[PDB]
């Protein structure tokens, strides 16, 4: 469905002449080698994927532009409305569930290790027991992240944070 | 009255590098001329690259 | 002696790499290679209960194993008259109009209904494992993985130190058999053939026809 | 580290070997890649035509485009 | 060998073998599931 | 049904070595079965044990939830769109509205991801007054049964008939659990309606079975 | 890389829609979204005494103006530039104002006054610490943010006035587009304005181009 004055790629022309220029000047590089030889094979992988690519692009739903090349929507009730929530709200929510994880693994790592003999001797050789069990044991990360919050020990109160003279 | 020798304080001196900051005590001097007659050592030293401080009682929460 | 397999002077994952085990596997245990990488038996509730379910497993794979491998044995290499010889077609075969027929023979077992070999098993191995666990007919329940009255007709397990070597050499057998099992599974999923076939293929083209190749075949298909 | 000439001394000796055996691996690196991935066996037939090449790339992510020809 | 595997936890190297793996991952990735967009 | 030292369990009267040490008969549900040992730490079961009854409870309002609009469709005549519940959502998608009762001047719901994010917000205030275990709605008595405004009828005011009626919710909701995980199962494999799938096995207890499936696979 | 590996599909070219919404809703009908005044049967439109509405439809409409230009993919990136320098600059100031009376590094900022050269290398070292030192670094980053506005206000506008809109729209989504097609391109007039053969015009401007060259490098 076009919106915002974009046409679809599945039925853009210009889309159609991207295709064209890149399968052109492959055409144009396998002129110079012999229909057997192995660069010709090579050159000939590379313009399958290409098709390919384009292909996949096409029954995607990707909207393009007069330049002819896919457009990405990033307002979430316009991308839910029209289909295009795979473009960035799908990996926003990928990517904050990634992120919190590493978070999650590292802040649990440094409160374990605080609380040795010398623990600054953890941080720069790394204890990999310990690591590998807080990186897989941290994979309900949201489970640490909410009990923190609600309960009120995901912060440190304002009298133990030092401060400058202010 | 003076903390214990091994106790632990907080410091309320606001120029001070280890400000709401927890250390031990070590040495407190009974004479009453000593300004800052408590000496304390802390974990993480400061900018000078020390880890140990004078202080006063009128500068410590124990 | 029982020392390249027990206690602090043990045999261990790593190699020649190896500087030491964690702390929760002491070496009290066969098989204890110091191999916890992901520290699941941290505790040692879980250490006990992990270690009964290791053997079991273990056991229960290497009748598997011999299970899903010698019915595909006769038919190809003795000629007996299986219908579907392959263990994971196998099964279907009750839904058939011979039935599931031993060792090929139309008149030594020919069942028809999943119901009465559902029923059955739930009935008897229901009450084996619960004896297994809480005592009952063979003996009473004092060691829950190694019981040794009715179950060690032989007279194996008496010479002690015959019997430490031979708890690890239960333990090793069981594990290359879970191994086995999970080869059979996913070459299952892989080929779509049986594991003799996949052996065959193997020997015939030993390049071209492993892992490697395969993950080539599902990349030529994108 | 030190205050002694001949600790100095000795450790300078050795790691300046430990040079000498990366100067090395470089060297046999160049001389593989020539052996292995290269066009000289074509150039040494058409020097003035065929251009000198020892670096192919790997397909992946499109950079497939840098084995020129 | 008696220390080397402490060698090994040290954090450059621990970073280079973890950079390596994930890195190696996404290279995997992205051969067998090339041009997500 | 019971708590104590000589409760029901798990594999009945053959349940000798088959309970764990530390499951000593103060919950409610306490059939002595943790085979994983996953409750040896006493912290990871006050967790597990709330878990436990939110995947319940939600479960049986699942179940509820799944089977209320079919049947309408059934026995009555309540033209709901699709009224099969792996069917329902789509009918918000395309142009399509959500009507309470199938009465489009009910709820009329169009817009997906205002609805989604509706709950989300008020899940988040929700969830989070009940991890807290003190809100709007009051302090919690118990964190997993809070009491008060959400005990109206005063039912938890007797301590024996309370103490009996965790167990009667606990093996409420596992059974419903597994109703649900059998629900997933059945549209994952059967491709219909579970009120069809119960009507299919009604008709012919015999061949329709999950083994009229397992052979496709 | 995905110019120069030959594959411009895989760019990632985020609408600006957010934009493009308050463009439709002053009036714009190029992105039919057809709200409030780009909406015939709204409140807005429909205002009875607007009366200033026929001027500025027709106004905002007409590609010649420059009442609301046109905007997309480049667009987006270069106003997500912008903001980066906005809040750069502030932080760098805000630092500076709310760091002045004193740090943990120097607790008595404020004896030393607004401008000094430094509290010595004790410390650690303490070059740059005074609030000046903060409006110094700052007005790097206030050129450079200025630098990037008026840039890009440049390039959008000539390539209007010339008509080749595409020129900027397809090659202001990386960096070798701004490199090429507007600092290379534009350059040729301006770098032969006094040449060996002769000179125009233009050789006041070149030969104050080299000396912004030499001035700005003497800075160094
Ligand atoms: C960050 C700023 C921001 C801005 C400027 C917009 C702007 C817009 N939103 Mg989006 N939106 C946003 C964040 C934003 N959104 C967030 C954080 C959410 C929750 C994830 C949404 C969820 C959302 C929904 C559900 C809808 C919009 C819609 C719209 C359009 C409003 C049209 C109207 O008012 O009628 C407009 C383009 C409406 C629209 O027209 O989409 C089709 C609409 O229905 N938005
Ligand atoms: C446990 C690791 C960890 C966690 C949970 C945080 C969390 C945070 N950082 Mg910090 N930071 C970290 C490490 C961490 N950081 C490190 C290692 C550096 C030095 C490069 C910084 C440098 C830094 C700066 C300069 C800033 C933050 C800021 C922030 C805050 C906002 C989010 C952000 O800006 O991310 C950005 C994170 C980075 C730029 C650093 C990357 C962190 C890596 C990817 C993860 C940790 C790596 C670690 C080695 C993992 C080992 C774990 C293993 C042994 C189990 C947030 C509180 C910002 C802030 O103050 O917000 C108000 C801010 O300006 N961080
Ligand atoms: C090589 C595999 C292997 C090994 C080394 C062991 C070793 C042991 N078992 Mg274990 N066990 C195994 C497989 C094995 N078992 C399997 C598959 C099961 C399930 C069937 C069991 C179930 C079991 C129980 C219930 C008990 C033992 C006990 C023992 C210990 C004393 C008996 C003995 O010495 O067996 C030595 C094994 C062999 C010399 C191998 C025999 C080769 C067979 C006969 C080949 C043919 C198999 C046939 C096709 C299967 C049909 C059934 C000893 C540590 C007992 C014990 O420790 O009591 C205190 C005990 O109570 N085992
Ligand atoms: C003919 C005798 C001889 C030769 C060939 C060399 C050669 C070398 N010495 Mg010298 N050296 C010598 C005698 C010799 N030394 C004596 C007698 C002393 C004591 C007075 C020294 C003290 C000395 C020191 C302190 C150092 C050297 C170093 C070097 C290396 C300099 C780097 C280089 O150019 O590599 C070019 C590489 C090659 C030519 C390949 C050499 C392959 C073998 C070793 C040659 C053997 C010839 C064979 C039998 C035929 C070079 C390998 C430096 C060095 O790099 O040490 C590691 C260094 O730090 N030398
Ligand atoms: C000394 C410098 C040097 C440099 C910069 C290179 C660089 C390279 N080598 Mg060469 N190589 C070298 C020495 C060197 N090599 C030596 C001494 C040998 C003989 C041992 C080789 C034998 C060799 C082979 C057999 C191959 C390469 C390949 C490569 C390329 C990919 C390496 C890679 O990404 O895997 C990263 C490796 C790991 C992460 C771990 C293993 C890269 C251009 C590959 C190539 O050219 O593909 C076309 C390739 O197949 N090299
Ligand atoms: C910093 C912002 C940024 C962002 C948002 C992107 C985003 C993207 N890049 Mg780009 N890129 C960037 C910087 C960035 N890149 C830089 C600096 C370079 C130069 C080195 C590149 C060079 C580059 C190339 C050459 C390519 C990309 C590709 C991609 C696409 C990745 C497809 C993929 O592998 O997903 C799949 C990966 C996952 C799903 C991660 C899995 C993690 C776990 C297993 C999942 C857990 C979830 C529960 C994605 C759109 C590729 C593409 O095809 O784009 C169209 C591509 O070929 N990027
Ligand atoms: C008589 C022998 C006997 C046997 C073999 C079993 C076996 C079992 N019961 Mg038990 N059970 C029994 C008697 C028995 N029960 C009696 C007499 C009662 C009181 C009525 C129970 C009350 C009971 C409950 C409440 C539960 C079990 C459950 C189970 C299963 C645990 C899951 C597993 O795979 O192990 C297992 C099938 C659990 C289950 O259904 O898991 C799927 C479960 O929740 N049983
Ligand atoms: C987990 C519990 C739960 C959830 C998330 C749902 C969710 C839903 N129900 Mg169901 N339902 C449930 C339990 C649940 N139900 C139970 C326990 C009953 C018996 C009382 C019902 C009886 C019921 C009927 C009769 C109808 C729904 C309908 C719906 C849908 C629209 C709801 C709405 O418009 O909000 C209403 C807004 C407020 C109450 C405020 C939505 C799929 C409607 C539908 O179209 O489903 C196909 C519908 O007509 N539900
Ligand atoms: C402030 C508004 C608010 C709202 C709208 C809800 C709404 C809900 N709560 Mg929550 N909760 C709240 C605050 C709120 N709660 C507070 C202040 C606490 C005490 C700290 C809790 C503790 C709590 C628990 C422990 C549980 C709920 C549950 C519920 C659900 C069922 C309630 C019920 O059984 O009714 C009675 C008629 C419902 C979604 C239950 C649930 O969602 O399970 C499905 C559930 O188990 N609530
Ligand atoms: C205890 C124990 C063990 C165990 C165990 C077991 C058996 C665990 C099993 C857990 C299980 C099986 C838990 C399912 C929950 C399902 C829920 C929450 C369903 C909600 C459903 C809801 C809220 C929603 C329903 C709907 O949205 C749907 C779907 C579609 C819509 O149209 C309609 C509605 C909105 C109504 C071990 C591991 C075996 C050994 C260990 O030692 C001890």
């Amino acid at each position: 469905e076009a919106i915002l004055g974009l046409t679809p790629c599945a039925e853009s022309a210009k889309f159609q002449k991207v295709l064209t220029k890149e399968v052109k000047a492959l055409e144009k590089r396998e002129k110079l080698y012999e229909p057997g030889s192995a660069p010709f094979q090579a050159l000939e992988a590379t313009k399958a994927k290409t098709q390919a690519r384009f292909a996949k692009y096409a029954e995607s739903g990707l909207l393009c532009g007069a330049d002819g090349l896919p457009h990405l929507i990033s307002d979430p009730g316009l991308a839910v409305k029209y289909g295009h929530a795979g473009e960035t709200l799908i990996p926003t929510i990928g990517f904050l569930y990634v992120a919190g994880y590493i978070g999650t693994a590292g802040r649990t790592y440094l409160q374990e290790i605080s609380t040795r003999q010398k623990p600054t001797q953890s941080e720069i050789i790394i204890d990999v027991p310990l690591a590998t069990s807080i990186a897989f044991k941290s994979w309900d990360w949201p489970n640490k992240a909410v009990k923190e919050l609600a309960s009120g020990t995901l912060l440190e109160d304002a009298k133990n944070v030092p401060v400058s003279r202010r | 009255a003076g903390p214990a020798r091994g106790s632990t304080v907080k410091v309320t001196r606001p120029e001070s590098y280890w400000y709401n900051q927890y250390g031990k005590v070590i040495s407190v001097d009974e004479s009453g001329a000593i300004r800052y007659p408590v000496v304390v050592r802390f974990e993480k030293e400061n900018y000078q690259g020390v880890t140990t401080n004078n202080f006063a009682l009128d500068e410590l929460e124990y | 002696k029982l020392s390249d397999w027990y206690g602090p002077n043990r045999k261990l994952f790593l190699g020649p790499l190896s500087d030491g085990a964690p702390e929760h596997l002491k070496g009290e245990l066969p098989g204890d290679y110091g191999f916890d990488v992901l520290g699941l038996a941290t505790q040692p509730t879980r250490l006990e209960r992990y270690r009964q379910g290791e053997i079991i497993n273990g056991r229960w794979a290497m009748l598997g194993i011999v299970g899903c491998i010698v019915p595909e044995l006769l038919a190809r290499n003795y000629g007996v008259p299986f219908p579907e010889p392959v263990w994971f077609k196998t099964g279907a075969t009750v839904f058939s109009e011979e039935g599931l027929n031993y060792l090929g023979n139309p008149s030594l077992i020919h069942a028809k209904s999943i119901a009465a070999i559902l029923v059955t098993e739930i009935l008897f191995v229901g009450a084996a494992e619960a004896f297994r666990v809480s005592g009952g007919p063979l003996g009473p329940a004092t060691d829950l993985v190694y019981p040794g009255k009715a179950f060690d007709p032989l007279g194996l397990s008496k010479d002690e130190t015959a019997f430490a070597e031979l708890k690890v050499k239960e333990v090793k057998n069981g594990r290359l058999a879970m191994l086995g099992m999970l080869g059979l599974f996913m070459q299952g999923f892989a080929t779509g053939k049986g594991p003799l076939q996949n052996l065959a293929d193997h020997l015939a083209d030993p390049t071209g026809a492993n892992i490697i190749t395969f993950h080539q075949r599902v990349l030529s298909d994108l | 580290h030190t205050t002694d000439l001949e600790d100095i001394s000795r450790k300078v000796f050795s790691a300046h070997f430990g040079q000498l055996a990366i100067i090395e691996i470089w060297l046999s690196g160049m001389f593989f890649h020539g052996a292995r991935f290269s066009n000289y066996e074509a150039w040494l037939l058409d020097p003035i035509h065929v251009k000198p090449s020892a670096q192919i790339v790997w397909p992946i992510v499109g950079q497939e485009i840098l084995n020129g020809d | 060998m008696k220390y080397f595997t402490t060698y090994l936890s040290t954090a450059p190297v621990v970073a280079v073998l973890w950079f390596t793996l994930t890195a190696s991952l996404l290279i995997e990735i992205n051969r067998f599931f090339p041009d997500i967009l | 049904k019971w708590y104590g030292p000589n409760r029901p369990k798990w594999l009945g009267p053959l349940s000798g070595g088959a309970v764990p040490e530390y499951l000593k008969g103060e919950y409610a549900g306490d059939y002595g079965f943790d085979t994983a040992g996953l409750a040896a730490d006493p912290k990871l079961f006050q967790r597990y044990r709330d878990a436990e009854l939110q995947n319940g409870r939600w479960a049986m309002l699942g179940v509820l939830g799944c089977l209320a609009p079919e049947v309408l469709s059934n026995v009555f005549g309540v033209p709901y769109p699709e009224p099969v519940w792996f069917k329902t959502g789509a009918t918000i998608l395309n142009g399509g509205s959500i009507d309470y009762l199938a009465n489009p001047k009910l709820i009329h719901a169009s817009n997906l991801l205002l609805t989604l994010v509706l709950e989300l917000v008020f899940f988040f205030a929700a969830e989070t007054w009940r991890e807290a275990g003190e809100g709007p709605l009051g302090k919690a008595q118990d964190k997993s049964y809070p009491g008060g405004v959400f005990d109206p009828l005063g039912l938890s005011k007797d301590p024996a008939a309370f103490a009996e009626a965790k167990v009667k919710e606990v093996k409420n909701g596992r059974l419903a659990m597994l109703a649900m995980l059998g629900l997933f199962v059945q549209a994952g494999v059967t491709g219909q309606s579970p009120l069809e799938n119960l009507s299919a096995h009604l008709a012919n207890p015999g061949v329709n079975f999950w083994t009229s499936y397992a052979p496709t696979l | 890389v995905m110019q120069a590996f030959g594959t411009p599909e895989k760019q990632i070219l985020i609408e600006p829609v957010f934009a493009q919404w308050i463009q439709s809703a002053h009036g714009k009908n190029i992105y039919e979204l057809n709200i409030l005044l780009s909406s015939d049967s709204s409140n807005a439109f429909s205002a009875s005494q607007a009366i200033w509405l026929p001027g500025w439809l027709n106004g905002i409409n007409d590609k010649s103006t420059s009442l609301f230009l046109q905007i997309g993919p480049g667009d987006f990136l270069v106003h997500h530039a912008i903001a980066l320098g906005l809040h750069t600059t502030t932080l760098i100031l805000v630092k500076g104002a709310l760091d002045a009376r004193g740090s943990r590094l120097m607790p008595d900022k404020k004896d030393f006054g607004y401008s000094f050269p430094c509290d010595g290398p004790g410390r650690g070292g303490t070059c740059d610490i005074s609030a000046w030192d903060a409006f110094y670094l700052a007005v790097f980053w206030m050129l450079n943010t200025i630098g990037w506005t008026t840039f890009y206000w440049h390039w959008k506008h000539i390539t209007l006035w010339q008509g080749n809109v595409g020129q900027f729209n397809e090659s202001s989504t990386y960096l070798m587009g701004w490199l090429r097609d507007y600092l290379w391109l534009n350059s040729s007039q301006l770098i032969n304005g006094y040449n060996p053969f002769g000179m125009n015009s233009l050789a006041v401007w070149g030969w104050m181009f080299l000396f912004g060259h030499l001035v700005w490098a003497t800075g160094f």
